């Protein structure tokens, strides 16, 4: 039933809300290819121009006011970037959270905007580098996935078909099938091979760490004797 | 490819009968069988086509087993077995066997002795066929796809040893 | 097309007031009137009708099985497209003393 | 386990909204997804 | 008589609530893959059922070519009732979405 | 499915319910009471499970709709049993409300606070608002009944006004908002309620105490004796009574208890059984947990089946009749006990005579509906449950998948010569499958030379529907008749009633159709693409393209696909546009191509490509 | 006979029938008969014109 | 609750709006004007001209036929207009298209005209035959009307014809004139064309429980005539099987047995 609706949303068969946008971007994987690919887009700025014709769509669409909202989220994101998560600025949200996609020239993901004005930055290369901004957010418009498209049994297959690869076994945590199957089928609350990753500081030796591995590992009686004599 | 089939009358009283009854008889049946009720050896069948034929008391009419197979045949081989009795003896028991001619159809398996099987894509004509400076065509073609995977070596020792050995 | 269409496709006849497929029978006529779907459920026994001033029933109302039984009312039926197993379930439910209520529109 | 299911509903006087895939071809209407997600309407152009 | 007139104005009363006026509808400008899809296929069954055709078709025998046609030329007049996941609709027209 | 058959009416809902013996009376063709099905000579027993009433068999018209075996839809009957019947599938509730209610109050052993409670808390959710439900529990003042039925009415208050204020808004409709969080809360609290109600020993309204229900894996209860402490609690609890004013349980025992506990706790029931409001206003009744009637279904669905020469016996035919012998015993059990009695003393006899009647047809009932419920047989028959479940299911083998029509099999062969977004067809496939082309003005010069080409000349056409609705067959006929039809394939429609209507042509599939491909496991939407039909001539296998075996994930190691021609246009679209080959060059996985040339084309185009080819 | 193309899926009376008096009648079928004569509907005009006939004079 | 379900029936039974008698000419008006509401099927062919296709496909064939709803004789139809799927100024309108089939449907409004003639209502009819269990008749010379022999005052005697046919004569001893006025018995709906029963002769008849003891004399014409009509029709087209005797010969049914 979990589909795209015709508001961007996936919604399940009986109108309640799984996801607010696709991936967080609303992209069509089938489109999201070339869409980085931008010294390749550059060289054939004049085809894809053609083919993205926006002749018939400026009458439809907006034009400034989701890119000047794009440079109001930008300038609070690098006001606070050395900040962690948890201290970071909630004044502005992403502008693909107040802007829709499809009707909104410059509503983009903050990782496709981030993208592309770093190409445009370490690339100084008739295209101007404003005309081809435009082009690339065009392009990002004409990427979006259709309302309609069936997003779960997508997902499922996309699960499903490549996991048959993985029949094989190991060449000590759990893989492939059981490993899907402990969360997909079963969401255990007892895995087999439950583990932490800890991240150790730098202040910290790779001395001082094994010995704080020996400090938490489980001692037993049997590993500190050698021999038992029963008289 | 050779069928075996056996015609039983079995189901203590005898009640069917092979040839035919008297009175009733349904439309050209004598072209598949003979006076004795089974069929002449050697006959073309397709399925619908009647062969055997018997009499049962029971229902009082001429009633035949038909042949039923998507392949036709010839009969190659009736043979009447009347055995399991001392004195009263009469035939219930008929081993009737089919010959089913099989010529290589595409989709039929080939190999060579080294593992290299494939099914028969297509039988290309001689003057299509790539012709030897010898003026030979090949009579099987292997795609060279096929080596680099499987590593069948042996393939290729024997291609050049039966060709020495031909000569 | 798959699954409906090319497979068990049925138009059924469906009553409206009690929605369901298996209580709709068509109806027996006379010599010269035709044939009606009618709905078992909802129609009742003519000798049962019984009766501000008398009441008469309009006679397109009165429609007779083939044992011979008059009925009144029941004439609420429509056709919808469905497939035959669904026919075979809900039979099959009716077994178990379930009901299945088909909301049919346009009412 | 299709007769359980079938008695929670019966318990509940569950109404089926035949809004999921499963129940549409249950009942053999059209599936609400890409070509079922919208309707078409004809224009006609007398009064 | 009297209780059919209030379940017609219920009726009535609950698409009007439903629809989306012209100047309010928000989805995207452009026609669906799937729009395409319905529109392409019911027009072409339309045509088979000897419906009023607006496009000259040169030596067309197949009703979907002559759909793809008419939709080329926007002559195709059909309307797409998009619906939201709470019952309320878009009409869009096959003339104003679109089409790649 | 006809386009020229149009569908005004539609399916919107299907809605959940329990048969009423009442209504299955009214709506019965013919009462069953023979459990013979055949009389002598070979004619159906009146009463019995072939009766003509439930429709046409053995060549005869149906007695209720007076049509034959193809257009008799068959009709429904029913069994009059002698005793009610636990309904299997229900036992396990009305089990739970037995041993949950008072037997002398008839009321649930639950304080009345507490169960009202509850039913504030499932009215509210029968609306979408779960917040209400907890803020319900917010609502607080050995406790005098004055000072409790304030605390019922101060909640029945907040209940009233917290559903019209959200009524007032979009928060809910009179037919009450239905989410799965809301389900989830409403199956939290079915469960606790149930849980609460099963808990409570001593009757919380009137203090004496009910003798504990056991049960077995069979429908059958039993009435454990009371302790000498409880008995006791009896006696001394005697006297406020007047002021107001292990053994087996009868079916008829059990159905009295609830029918008085039912109408006593009608007010919490009411929501307890409601997932949304009662619009209906229907009475919750205990009957329905109870069976007084079986229905019979049509003889269409209880067909014997037939192999070959054998006419087997059907296995629902022989568990109803099982029922019908059991119901005629205790008929005449019932007419001896009406007989005598002035002689009595000894009634652990008619109680025993009574008990085994009872365990009888209530067998019969249970291996009718769930085998896996009735005593076991020196395999059993399977019962509707069973029937449901066979296997993977009825659901799951005859609904989620179906064997379809107008489709085709065969082993595929590689073919470079065919386009890659194209199929090559056999020209036995060719001439079997047709597609219903409408005979217009733009396409008549096309179908007449098909209607004269005929059935097994290509491309030719197997039928040609006229406008009436009839179907006229041209497997038949000879080139003489054929030119005659098509020289009457556009004439105008004489009848008023079909004149919108027009001729239709059963022609063989063509070079411009569109077919699905299928090759198994369907693992992914790749695996069942739409090609374009290429009728090649001399083939008997399916012919495909190199640059199709890795979405499909065939090699032409004698492998086989599904070949699916769709009959309408509107599937024609969807396989031509959304579901085509050329469309799915990019898998959805990771958005990479799954389309391009294999070996031969490889190893020529770093050939053909190299600096030395001029 | 009897198909969604020829008759109706509901018909509904939208009020109660309001009586007309035997002028509005002879009006009514005057404009009917005079817009329908502007296949098989030719044989119920020969039977309204006698209704028309009757409604003013004799037969 | 004993009669509260029963009084739901009463109601769907219950004659709407009843014919009055007036202008002192004794007979009821049944002419009646009734707005109603179809929802009828638009086929492609009428996608240009969508009114053209309500009135030649639904409407024309509902015109001097009875329709069971209206509860009357549609005599025509009045002012169509197609109500447009989209709630909105254009004659322009939206019909919604099965996803199945290239046909759409709509809701239509229209007024009609019907006849509607309940029981009780006088109507006067000019008689078209005359035969010795039945008299012929015309309402507006197009609606068929019977009075059958039991329906006849007892002091009317029919004379029959000798020349060639008969005639009817009243209690005063004279021939009944061409028009005839009657009470409506009942309305024949069911068959071909309608056909209306009525009756020349009309609670308050009880003599001490005389009015619920039935006269089985007169109660015997009115079942003895109705079962003969019914048994000599059900005779009509009744195929029985030829048989032939173990000796060659074909066994003849034939009452009569001589010429
Ligand atoms: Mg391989
Ligand atoms: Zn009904
Ligand atoms: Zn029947
Ligand atoms: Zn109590």
């Amino acid at each position: 039933g979990v589909h795209v609706s015709y508001d961007n949303s996936i919604r399940d068969a009986d109108g309640t809300l799984v996801q607010f946008m696709y991936g967080g971007d609303a992209i069509d994987i089938t489109k999201e290819s070339h869409m980085t690919q931008f010294e390749f887009c550059l060289d054939n700025y004049y085809a894809l121009l053609k083919k993205y014709n926006p002749s018939a769509l400026i009458e439809h669409l907006d034009v400034e006011s989701a890119l000047k909202y794009s440079k109001k989220t930008l300038k609070y994101r690098k006001k606070h970037s050395k900040e962690p998560h948890y201290k970071q600025s909630v004044k502005y949200d992403p502008v693909l959270a107040k802007y829709n996609p499809a009707k909104y020239l410059g509503s983009v993901s903050e990782n496709f905007q981030d993208k592309l004005e770093s190409f445009l930055d370490k690339n100084s290369k008739g295209v101007n580098e404003k005309k081809f901004r435009a082009l690339m957010q065009l392009k990002y418009m004409r990427s979006l996935i259709n309302p309609g498209e069936a997003v779960g049994i997508i997902a499922s297959q996309s699960v499903g078909e490549p996991s048959t690869q993985m029949t094989l076994n190991t060449f000590n945590v759990t893989l492939g099938i059981p490993r899907l199957r402990e969360i997909v089928m079963t969401a255990s609350a007892a895995i087999k091979t439950p583990q932490m990753t800890l991240p150790i500081w730098n202040d910290v030796s790779d001395e001082q760490a094994d010995t704080f591995c020996k400090s938490i590992s489980k001692v037993l009686l049997s590993e500190v004797i050698d021999k038992v004599i029963v008289t | 490819m050779y069928k075996t089939e056996k015609v039983d009358l079995a189901l203590d009283p005898i009640t069917q009968h092979f040839g035919f009854g008297n009175d009733e008889w349904p439309k050209e049946w004598l072209e598949k069988l003979d006076e004795d009720g089974l069929p002449y050896i050697g006959t073309y069948v397709e399925e619908g086509d009647p062969i055997c034929a018997y009499f049962d008391d029971t229902l009082n009419k001429t009633k035949i087993k038909t042949y039923h197979s998507s392949e036709p045949a010839y009969i190659e081989e009736v043979n009447l077995i009347g055995d399991e009795s001392n004195k009263f003896q009469e035939l219930q028991t008929v081993s009737i066997k089919y010959r089913i001619r099989r010529t290589p159809q595409i989709g039929d398996k080939f190999s060579s002795r080294h593992g290299q099987k494939g099914v028969c894509s297509r039988k290309w004509p001689t003057i299509d066929m790539p012709f030897s400076e010898t003026g030979i065509q090949p009579d099987i073609i292997i795609n060279p796809h096929a080596f680099p995977s499987r590593m069948t070596i042996g393939m290729f020792v024997e291609s050049l040893a039966g060709k020495a050995g031909a000569l | 097309d798959r699954l409906l269409n090319s497979s068990d496709y049925t138009q059924a006849s469906v009553c409206r007031e009690c929605g369901s497929i298996l209580t709709t029978q068509q109806s027996v006529p006379r010599i010269g009137s035709i044939s009606t779907v009618c709905c078992r459920r909802c129609s009742m026994r003519f000798e049962d009708a019984k009766k501000g001033e008398k009441i008469f029933i309009d006679d397109s109302q009165i429609w007779e099985d083939g044992q011979g039984n008059k009925f009144v009312g029941g004439n609420e039926t429509t056709t919808v497209a469905i497939p035959f197993v669904l026919k075979y379930l809900d039979s099959e439910l009716s077994a178990m003393g379930i009901r299945l209520r088909y909301n049919v529109e346009p009412k | 386990t299709t007769c359980q299911f079938l008695t929670k509903a019966v318990l509940d006087n569950e109404r089926e909204q035949l809004d999921s895939p499963s129940a549409r071809i249950v009942v053999g209407k059209l599936n609400n997804v890409g070509t079922g997600s919208f309707d078409v309407l004809a224009k006609v152009p007398n009064a | 008589p009297e209780d059919f007139q209030q379940h017609e104005q219920i009726r009535r009363k609950t698409l009007k609530e439903k629809a989306i006026p012209k100047d309010q509808r928000a989805t995207t400008p452009y026609m669906t893959k799937y729009e395409r899809a319905r529109i392409l296929g019911t027009r072409a069954l339309q045509i088979s059922m000897n419906a009023p055709v607006f496009v000259d078709l040169e030596g067309e025998t197949d009703p979907l070519r002559i759909a793809m046609k008419e939709l080329a030329e926007k002559k195709i007049p059909l309307v797409i009732r998009r619906y939201l996941p709470d019952g309320s609709f878009e009409d869009w027209s096959v003339e104003e979405l679109i089409v790649d | 499915m006809d386009i020229s058959k149009p569908v005004g009416s539609e399916i919107t809902s299907v809605d959940f319910g329990i048969l009423t013996a009442k209504e299955i009376r009214n709506l019965s063709a013919k009462q069953i009471t023979n459990p013979t099905v055949l009389d002598n000579l070979g004619h159906p027993v009146s009463g019995g499970l072939y009766d003509l009433a439930l429709g046409a068999f053995l060549r005869n018209l149906c007695s209720t709709c007076g049509l034959d075996e193809k257009f008799c839809p068959g009709h429904q009957g029913h069994i009059e049993l002698p005793v009610p019947c636990y309904n299997p599938l229900f036992f396990n509730q009305l089990y739970i409300y037995l041993r949950a209610s008072c037997l002398f109050c008839h009321h649930f052993r639950l304080k009345s606070v507490e169960v009202h409670r509850y039913a504030c808390k499932l009215r509210l959710l029968q609306y979408g608002l779960i917040d209400e439900s907890y803020k319900l529990d917010e609502i607080t003042l050995d406790i005098s009944s004055t000072l409790l039925n304030e605390l019922k009415s101060k909640r029945s208050e907040y209940v009233d006004m917290a559903i019209a204020k959200a009524l007032s808004d979009g928060r809910t409709t009179e037919r009450g908002s239905f989410t799965a969080t809301v389900n989830d809360e409403r199956k939290k609290l079915v469960h606790e309620f149930h849980k609460k109600l099963l808990s409570r020993g001593k009757c919380d309204n009137c203090g004496m105490f009910s003798p504990k229900f056991r049960k077995d894996g069979f429908t059958k209860i039993f009435e454990t004796a009371l302790n000498e402490k409880q008995i006791t609690n009896n006696r001394v609890k005697g006297f406020i009574r007047q002021d107001m004013i292990s053994t087996y349980i009868l079916s008829t025992e059990v159905k009295n208890i609830l029918d008085t506990v039912f109408r006593k706790e009608q007010c919490v029931l009411q929501y307890v059984f409601h997932s949304r409001p009662n619009l209906s206003r229907k009475l919750v009744k205990a009957d329905s947990f109870f069976m007084d009637v079986l229905v019979v279904p049509p003889t269409r669905f209880r067909l014997p089946s037939k192999l070959g020469e054998e006419v087997h016996e059907n296995s629902q035919n022989q568990l109803l009749s099982k029922v019908l012998t059991t119901s005629l015993l205790i008929r005449d059990l019932n007419d001896d006990l009406s007989k005598l009695k002035v002689s009595l003393e000894d009634r652990r006899v008619i109680f025993s005579r009574l008990m085994n009647a009872f365990v009888t047809i209530q067998n019969d009932v249970n291996a009718f509906i769930d085998s896996t419920k009735a005593q076991g047989r020196t395999v059993p028959i399977p019962g509707v449950k069973q029937a449901l479940e066979k296997k993977e299911g009825l659901f799951r083998k005859h609904m989620m998948g179906k064997r379809v029509n107008y489709a085709a099999r065969s082993v595929i062969s590689p073919d470079p010569n065919i386009e890659t977004n194209e199929i090559g067809v056999p020209p036995v496939f060719a001439v079997k499958l047709t597609y219903p082309e409408p005979v217009t003005a733009y396409n008549i010069a096309e179908l007449r030379q098909a209607v004269i080409n005929g059935p097994d000349k290509w491309p030719g056409a197997t039928q040609i529907q006229n406008e009436d609705g009839s179907l006229v067959s041209l497997i038949g006929m000879s080139v003489e008749q054929r030119k005659a039809l098509a020289n009457q394939l556009l004439t105008p429609s004489s009848n008023v009633s079909t004149h919108t209507l027009n001729k239709k042509v059963y022609r063989h599939i063509k070079n411009r159709d569109v077919v699905l491909m299928n090759r198994q496991p369907t693992l992914h939407k790749a695996s069942m693409m739409g090609h374009k039909v290429r009728v090649l001539p001399n083939e008997k296998t399916l012919r495909l393209h190199y640059a199709n075996t890795g979405a499909y994930n065939a090699d032409f190691d004698g492998d086989e696909m599904n070949m699916h021609f769709p009959q309408n246009e509107n599937a024609r679209a969807e396989a031509l546009n959304l579901a085509n080959t050329d469309s799915q060059y990019l898998t959805p996985t990771s958005g990479s191509p799954v389309r391009g040339l294999i070996q031969d084309h490889i190893s020529a185009g770093v050939w053909l490509t190299s600096k030395d080819s001029f | 006979s009897a198909t969604t193309l020829n008759t109706p899926v509901v018909i509904h009376a939208t009020q109660l029938p309001q009586h007309v008096s035997t002028d509005e009648v002879l009006q009514f079928l005057e404009s009917f008969i005079d817009e329908k004569e502007n296949t098989n509907l030719s044989s119920s005009i020969s039977q309204l014109k006698r209704i028309q006939r009757d409604f003013k004079g004799l037969p | 609750n004993e009669n509260r379900e029963t009084a739901r029936f009463i109601k769907k039974h219950k004659k709407q709006v009843t014919n009055p008698i007036d202008e002192k000419n004794g007979t009821s008006n049944c002419i009646v004007r009734v707005p109603i509401a179809l929802y009828v099927s638009l086929a492609p062919m009428y996608l240009e001209n969508p009114l053209q296709g309500v009135m030649k496909q639904h409407l024309n064939p509902l015109v001097m036929k009875y329709n069971n709803k209206v509860g009357g004789v549609v005599l025509g139809y009045e002012g169509l207009k197609i109500l447009d799927a989209d709630p909105l100024d254009t004659s322009e309108k939206l019909i919604k298209i099965t996803p199945d089939t290239p046909f759409g449907f709509t809701w239509c409004h229209v007024n009609l005209y019907v006849w509607q003639p309940q029981v009780g209502d006088v109507l006067e009819g000019y008689i078209f035959i005359q035969s010795a269990s039945h008299i012929g008749l015309l309402i507006h010379d197009a609606f068929n009307a019977s009075i059958k022999k039991n329906n006849i005052p007892v002091d009317w005697t029919f004379v029959h014809n000798d020349v060639e046919l008969g005639h009817w004569v009243d209690s005063n001893g004279e021939p009944i004139d061409g028009k005839l006025r009657f009470t409506v018995r009942n309305v024949h709906t069911t068959g071909r064309v309608v056909s209306v029963d009525g009756t020349l002769i009309s609670y308050n008849s009880s003599r001490s429980q005389a009015e619920s003891l039935p006269i089985v004399s007169n109660k015997k014409i009115v079942f003895d005539d109705e079962v003969s009509i019914e048994n000599k029709e059900s005779h009509k087209e009744l195929d029985l099987p030829e048989v032939k005797e173990d000796n060659g010969s074909e066994i003849v049914y034939e009452e009569n047995t001589s010429e």
